[PDB]
Order: structure tokens, then C-alpha cells, then sequence
């Protein structure tokens, strides 16, 4: 079963947050992270193609992410607007897909 | 911009409908549709790789929906539960994905 785990999960202000996915599928060929709940481009925060390791900055993009080969995202230097849901989506070897949502806050 | 038309928009029980999509990505390696404004697994209709023409129905497919390689989707014999939004993800090859959303309504 596809999970996001923050950690941590109420994060305090100018520390970090990273979003650490389990389980992903077999055979993913990339992934995009997105603000808020659902998936869509303009809220793309950052991506990573597998078979070439291309990171793909979005227009979300705040220069705070990072986004590693487990699919995980990090976030540097948090603020309390960044409280909220972030939405993970697999792109799999096959293009069919999951998505999944996680949330954090920052106090 | 990718975006989706309906024609016609007013269609009659029965009838059927092409949601046609307009600036299609030239990096464009598959699609998937999905009933609703949003990409989300439970609405997905069906998905579709390029290259093998290999279609995927999903949760929400009727027997009634075709995707076509220009990702265009007819829907015949429209009921008046087929009515409301569709939304197209079109997957690329550096999985900077975009989505359009489309509409019609069943009379
Ligand atoms: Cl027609």
C-alpha cells in the first residue's frame, strides 16, 4: 500500500520536513510531486525520470526541495505557509499511475 | 495550452459525444481519462500508450468510451450519469505531465 510518512509532522518554523514515501509499485518509471491534494502542472512542485535520473523542477519549485531516487521529497527552511497536503503521483513503466496525499505542519 | 472541446456540448440521450484535445505536447508518450475535473484513480476511464496502441480501461470505463492516438475519446450510447467533466492527463516523456479538463451535457 502506497504511504506518505512526514517526518516530522508538525515541524517547527526554518526546519525541515521530509516526506518519505513507502511501498512504492513495481516497475515505476517516474514520479512528480505536487502542493496541495490533487495532481496538476501548475501546482508541480518537482519530478524525477528513472531511466535518465532527470530532476524536473515545476512552477511550485521554491528553491527548499529536493527530491531523492525513493520518490521521498524534502523540504529545507519551512514555513507555516507551507502547512497542508502535498500529492505524490507514480507514473509506472506500463503509464499507468498512483497518487497518493500526505500532509505536514509547521508551527 | 492543452485544452479539451466537447462537440457537440449539448448532447442527446443515446447519442454520442468526441471530447477532442486541442495543442497536444510534442513529447507526448500516453494519456490517461478520467470522469470528473481531477486526476484520481477511482475515476479513472481508461489509459493509453502511444507507441503499442495498448488501451487500459479503469473503474469507471462503460464499454462505450474510445481512445483514440490523438488522445480524442468518443462515448457512445450517452446516458444521463455520462454527463459533467473529463479530464485528460497527458504523460510525456520527461513526465512533465499536463491535464485538460473537458464537458458535456446530457439532454
Ligand atoms: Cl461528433
Amino acid at each position: 500500500q502506497l504511504t506518505i510518512e512526514a517526518v516530522p509532522s508538525n515541524a517547527a518554523e526554518g526546519k525541515e520536513v521530509l516526506l518519505l514515501v513507502h511501498n512504492l509499485p513495481q516497475d515505476p518509471r517516474g514520479y512528480n510531486w505536487y502542493k496541495g491534494e490533487t495532481v496538476d502542472a501548475n501546482r508541480r512542485i518537482i519530478g524525477y525520470v528513472i531511466s535518465n535520473q532527470q530532476i524536473t523542477p515545476g512552477p511550485a519549485y521554491s528553491n527548499r526541495e529536493t527530491i531523492y531516487p525513493n520518490a521521498s521529497l524534502l523540504m529545507r527552511n519551512v514555513t507555516r505557509n507551507d502547512t497542508g497536503s502535498y500529492t505524490l503521483q507514480v507514473i509506472k513503466l506500463n503509464l499507468m499511475s498512483e497518487e497518493v496525499t500526505g500532509q505536514f505542519s509547521v508551527h | 495550452k492543452l485544452t479539451i472541446e466537447s462537440t457537440p456540448f449539448n448532447v442527446a440521450e443515446g447519442k454520442e459525444v468526441l471530447l477532442l484535445a486541442h495543442n497536444l505536447p510534442q513529447n507526448r508518450i500516453g494519456y490517461s481519462w478520467y470522469k470528473g475535473e481531477r486526476v484520481d484513480g477511482n475515476s479513472l476511464i481508461v489509459g493509453y500508450v502511444i507507441g503499442t496502441q495498448q488501451a487500459t480501461p479503469g473503474p469507471a470505463y462503460s464499454g462505450r468510451e474510445t481512445i483514440y492516438p490523438n488522445a480524442s475519446l468518443l462515448i457512445q450510447n450517452v446516458t444521463q450519469n455520462d454527463t459533467g467533466f473529463y479530464t485528460l492527463q497527458v504523460i510525456k516523456s520527461d513526465l512533465v505531465n499536463e491535464e485538460a479538463t473537458g464537458q458535456f451535457h446530457v439532454y
